[PDB]
């Protein structure tokens, strides 16, 4: 996953 | 030699072999989509992903006051043949950039060898493939043939910037966590990239920065390929195992937890948040899984199908899991070899190490805040190359990561959305 919800 | 021997054009006529209409095992219905096999065991589908998840087939964006801060919607992206042609060429170029590095060659080699285990049979005396690790290819005569594959690169679903590794599960088996492995579908786009800030205190702050530097898309793809590697060898860490971030005040006030699987994948200092005891726990757990696969392989007597011989398959998995074989021919897992393979897949293949090989600027941690999304076009050589990415040699963009500097190399980036201050 490219990034967290941030 | 190149990783992709043919420079496919989206409009090239189908041949039923490496350019064909296919259907994926989504346990549902779908019209066939045009796909391209760019390398042994690897396919690219230039379509938005409305297939792997039936509940995610709508590309239309909900009302304005309903959208998540870090997200980007455009129902029309990747709908035309020209876009699909550029998508195919962009993805191909990134595979070449990755393959041109020693680390990339190592990772891709591991991925190709990581054939999902044949554990679909209900009787332990015969090995059988799991159909969800295959795709159905339309042959020249109009009939369908089942083909096993390890990886598929497909366009994103509704939220264009939510890149991730996806795979079909089993009724009882946890394929990505039981050593078996499963075909991986990576939602990804080479037509956009993200901004980050050069100062750590700014990059990890939700209120500062506009995203001055652009992430090299080759790193972004490598990140997903690393996850695919873990999942193909069935050693991904359960997403329920997370780090309750307590090293960032802003993360803390939001109670955000980041999975160990993501920290491991980024590597560097991020990987250190996973303590030694838990690290040993997982290592032993997967060692036991490789052992069970060895025991299952021994009980096997026959093979299902006539595509390959039992001797061939038993050997294909001996090479994948690097098992040992005694005089009688029985298989066993060797500690040294297991530790070496496990370490290669989890510690050598990391985002941080790829940054070193590409010689680019990149986020220093996964525990930061997104800044912006940019539209880009890496296909023209005057814009981006296999060897230098955006930092073109013998030009003003060669030094100091000037090619990734969106302010200096402004003609290569169009900012579509700012995320700063919206968290
Ligand atoms: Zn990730």
């Amino acid at each position: 996953r490219r990034a967290t919800k941030m | 030699m190149p990783f992709v021997n043919k420079q496919f054009n989206y409009k090239d006529p189908v041949n039923g072999v490496d350019i064909a209409y296919i259907k994926i095992p989504n346990a549902g219905q779908m019209q066939p989509v045009k796909a391209f096999k760019i390398h042994n065991k690897i396919w690219v589908i230039p379509e938005r992903d409305t297939f792997t998840n039936p509940e995610e087939g709508d590309l239309n964006p909900p009302p304005e006051a309903k959208q998540v801060p870090v997200s980007y919607y455009d129902s029309t992206y990747l709908s035309t043949d020209n876009e699909k042609d550029n998508y195919l060429k962009g993805v191909t170029k990134l595979f070449e950039r990755i393959y041109s590095t020693d680390l990339g060659r190592m990772l891709l080699t591991s991925i190709v060898r990581g054939i999902p285990f044949w554990g679909g049979s209900t009787i332990d005396t015969e090995l059988k493939v799991i159909d969800t690790n295959c795709i159905n290819v339309i042959q020249p005569d109009g009939s369908y043939r089942s083909e096993e594959l390890n990886l598929v690169i497909i366009g994103p679903s509704a939220d264009i910037i939510q890149f991730e590794c996806k795979s079909f599960g089993h009724e009882v088996l946890n394929l990505t966590r039981n050593g078996y492995g499963s075909t991986q579908y990576i939602r990804f786009s080479p037509d956009f990239t993200f901004g980050f800030e050069e100062s750590l205190e700014v990059d990890t702050n939700p209120l500062l920065g506009a995203g001055k530097f652009a992430t090299d898309p080759a790193v972004t793809l490598a990140h997903e390929l690393i996850h695919a590697g873990h999942r193909l060898y069935g050693i991904a860490i359960n997403p329920n195992r997370v780090f309750k971030v307590n090293t960032n005040a802003y993360y803390e006030m939001s109670g955000l937890e980041v999975s160990f699987e993501e920290l491991r994948t980024f590597g560097g200092h991020d990987a250190k948040f996973i303590d030694s005891l838990q690290e040993n726990e997982f290592r032993l757990y997967y060692y036991n899984k490789f052992k069970d696969i060895a025991s299952t392989l021994n009980k096997a007597k026959s093979i299902v199908g006539t595509t390959a011989s039992l001797q061939y398959m038993k050997n294909v998995f001996k090479e994948k899991y690097l098992l040992s074989e005694d005089t009688s021919g029985k298989f066993s897992v060797d500690k040294l070899k297991f530790d070496k393979l496990y370490k290669m897949l989890t510690e050598i293949y990391t985002e941080d190490n790829f940054v070193k090989f590409f010689k680019v600027l990149n986020r220093k941690t996964y525990l930061n805040f997104d800044k912006a999304v940019f539209k880009i076009n890496i296909v023209p050589k005057v814009n981006y190359t296999i060897y230098d990415g955006f930092n073109l040699r013998n030009t003003n963009l060669a030094a100091n990561f000037n090619g990734q500097n969106t302010e200096i190399n402004n003609m290569n980036f169009t900012k579509l959305k700012n995320f700063t201050g919206l968290f």
